[PDB]
């Protein structure tokens, strides 16, 4: 497990290379709402993350 | 592995991980930080709630922990399949009759994988869980067991 | 001391018939004209669960303790059970449901479904089962999967099991039945849903030659919607389960009661027959009554805010409502209702049908105390001088057409014996063998064995 979380850090540091690589900005703030929003409308960019 | 265009900055909760409401407590108290991604653990009873909150909010979440059973969107796994390579090697040892103590904590897919792929091959599985026996009297039981 | 007693009601799809046998046993109370036994009014909110995703289930749960209540009557799936079980033992409310009994040993979780794996392993050691095949899905809890191991393990049992939850094709279980077929297998355990149990029994007869010589103990509690018409036309027994007297006045009061209601307040309430699902939900609301009405002879206090609190501090008051809810003894549609610390069924009985050839009777019923307790043809070949046909062999019937050694035989047999008999012919020819690759005997000898 500690090998497959040392693995997934890469992981995940290849892909936010790769978004920042890619020039594409997602950037935003602590402003994401209520965990239970009511209807809880998504955001599209994580759909491509 | 840190870089030079960028920098992560995770917000490390050291919560439960069985009761799924410390798991939705810790999923809102990092969602209202707004964060675009979650590294973190689930038990096999909480694995409902994992899926549900990170497939309707679209947020993705990596996790080591075992392979679920489905196609849940947004659940990036490290842990490979175990129940194909199992096979192969009992196939490879040309068995027909074992025994299989098996723990209860991580789902019983392997159980159930086992169970149809014994069946048809026509093998003789004696499947016993291991995971009710308390700390305490750890040691009758095994006995027993062993008988 | 309310004087406003609010409950919830957690319902998701297929839910109808359970929705209207809430809605009025919750009428049945309020309509009691007494002061004794309705001490005070009911009253309810209804949320409709669209999906069985934990998300909608938290917003549904935190929009009833936002609203306010006392007890939280729902249902759940495999996707729901964890969810509402951390729930309402974390923010200490109390959750009644008739849904499929839990796994793990939790606090806060009243459950009207009782078990039904020692009434399964008593009938097992009953009938004397130790080679069989046993279907399963995963909807319903996986005790009576390691129940059935367990006793697999202790009995030295041959138990050839299928997960058929994920199989959604009807040419899978024609292959698994032909497979058990090409096994010698006559014996069959199936944990299934109502619809899953509807189509295995479905294939059984469009694929034929299923029903003579076999028996299918359905391990499932909606045997009063389990079409089963079909295989008792070709001679196939089935030991069903049922938990829902007739024989019980209350419940045959509840039918005069519940056929007269309409369709437009009350849907799937005539043209459908009534489940043990809205039993056990009249029965709930009964034991919630039993409890809030012990709650206030005791003078017991019962009396707000958000559901991701950090901390919690829930009301500790529940816990007392919690053993409210454990201490209740009454006589429902179920029979006797009692619970133990965990909220489980005890003292109960569930009833066992058996339909046989000979039509359907009650054949026992179980009790986890002491046990379940209950309650010619002749065949030759043609061969000289044994069995010959007579020369006018046409002009007659019966037992006359032949003749021989072996026909006077078995009249002298008739004779001192005294029961009428059948003079059949072998129709192959062949006298008796075992092939070596088939091991299936052929002739009279298969004829004997196999029936
Ligand atoms: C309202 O509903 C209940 C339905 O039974 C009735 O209240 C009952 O009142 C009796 C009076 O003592 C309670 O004791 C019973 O007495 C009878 C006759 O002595 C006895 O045979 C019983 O074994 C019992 O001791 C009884 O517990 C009580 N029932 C309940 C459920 O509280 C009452 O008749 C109804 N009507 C009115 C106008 O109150
Ligand atoms: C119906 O289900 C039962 C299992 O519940 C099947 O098993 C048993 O089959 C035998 C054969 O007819 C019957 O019992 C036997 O009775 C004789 C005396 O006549 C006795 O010497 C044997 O030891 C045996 O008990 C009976 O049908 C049944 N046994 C009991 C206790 O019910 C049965 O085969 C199934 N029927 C069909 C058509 O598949
Ligand atoms: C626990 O389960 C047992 C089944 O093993 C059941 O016990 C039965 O409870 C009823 C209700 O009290 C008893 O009926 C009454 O018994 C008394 C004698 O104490 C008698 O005077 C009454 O006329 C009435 O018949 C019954 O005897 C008792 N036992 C059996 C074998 O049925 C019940 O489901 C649970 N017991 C309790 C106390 O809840």
């Amino acid at each position: 497990t500690s090998a497959l979380t040392y693995d997934a850090v890469q992981v995940m540091t290849e892909a936010f290379r790769n978004l920042r690589k890619q020039r594409i900005e997602i950037s935003r703030r602590g402003n994401a709402g209520d965990c239970l929003a009511n209807p809880a409308v998504p955001w599209g960019q994580g759909v491509e993350i | 592995f840190s870089t030079s265009e960028f920098r992560l900055t995770p917000h490390i909760d050291n919560l439960e991980v069985a009761n799924s409401f410390a798991v939705t407590n810790a999923f809102c108290s990092q969602f209202s930080r707004g964060v675009y991604a979650i590294f973190g653990f689930y038990d096999k009873k909480s694995v409902n709630t994992i899926t549900s909150f990170c497939g309707t909010l679209h947020v993705s979440f990596i996790t080591p922990s075992f392979p679920t059973d489905g196609t849940h969107p947004f659940v990036i796994q490290m842990r490979p399949d175990l129940k194909g390579a199992l096979l192969s090697l009992i196939e490879y040892y040309q068995w027909d009759k074992f025994a299989y103590l098996y723990d209860s904590d991580r789902g019983l897919s392997t159980l159930q994988a086992v169970l149809d792929s014994a069946a048809e091959k026509k093998w003789q599985v004696t499947a016993i869980n291991v995971g009710n026996i308390n700390n305490d009297k750890k040691d009758e039981t095994y006995r027993s067991l062993f008988q | 001391f309310p004087n406003t007693i609010s409950i919830g009601g957690l319902f998701m799809r297929n839910t109808v018939q359970e929705h209207s046998a809430f809605r009025f046993a919750v009428q049945l109370y309020n309509t009691n004209q007494n002061t004794t036994e309705k001490p005070f009014h009911l009253n309810y909110h209804v949320d409709h669960l669209d999906s069985s995703n934990s998300f909608s289930v938290t917003n549904a749960f935190c929009s009833q303790f936002s609203r306010g209540v006392y007890a939280i009557f729902g249902f759940y799936d495999q996707m729901s059970m964890n969810t509402l079980t951390s729930f309402c033992g974390a923010l200490h409310t109390s959750f009644v449901t008739p849904s499929f009994p839990t796994d793990a040993d939790v606090q806060f979780v009243i459950q009207m479904r009782p078990a039904l794996k020692g009434a399964i392993l008593s009938l097992l050691s009953y009938y004397k089962w130790e080679k069989f095949v046993y279907l399963y899905d995963t909807e319903r809890g996986f005790s009576v999967l390691q129940a059935i191991m367990e006793a697999a393990v202790q009995n030295n049992w041959q138990v050839t099991a299928r997960s058929v939850g994920n199989i959604k094709d009807v040419q899978e279980f024609r292959r698994i039945i032909e497979e058990m077929d090409r096994r010698q297998e006559k014996r069959y355990l199936i944990d299934c849903e109502v619809e899953r149990i509807n189509t295995i029994l479905e294939q059984v007869v469009i694929l034929g030659k299923h029903s003579r010589g076999y028996h299918y103990m359905l391990a499932n509690l909606g045997f009063t919607d389990i079409l089963l018409e079909r295989v008792m036309h070709g001679g196939a027994n089935i030991t069903g389960f049922q938990i829902v007297n007739n024989e019980n006045p209350m419940v045959q009061q509840f039918i005069q009661r519940w056929v007269r209601l309409d369709e437009r307040e009350f849907p799937e309430a005539k043209n459908a027959p009534l489940k043990y699902t809205s039993a056990l939900t009249h029965d709930a609301i009964l034991v919630i009554a039993e409890a809030f009405r012990y709650l206030r002879r005791q003078r017991v206090d019962v009396s707000a805010g958000d559901c991701l609190a950090n901390p919690a501090v829930p009301w500790s008051q529940g816990i007392d409502i919690e053993r409210a809810l454990k201490m209740v003894q009454v006589q429902g549609m179920t029979g006797n209702i009692q619970f133990d610390t965990y909220g489980r069924r005890t003292n109960y009985t569930i009833d066992v049908y058996e339909m046989k050839v000979s039509g359907s009777r009650k054949a026992g019923y179980w009790n986890e105390y002491e046990r379940f307790v209950p309650f010619i043809v002749v065949t030759t070949i043609l061969e000289s001088p044994y069995v010959m046909y007579k020369k006018n062999h046409e002009q007659l019937e019966g037992n006359e057409r032949y003749e021989g050694y072996c026909v006077d035989l078995a009249y002298e047999i008739a004779k001192h014996v005294r029961i009428k008999y059948k003079l059949s012919i072998v129709g192959d020819g062949k006298y008796g063998a075992r092939d070596p690759e088939t091991k299936i005997w052929n002739g009279m000898v298969g004829e004997l064995v196999y029936g």
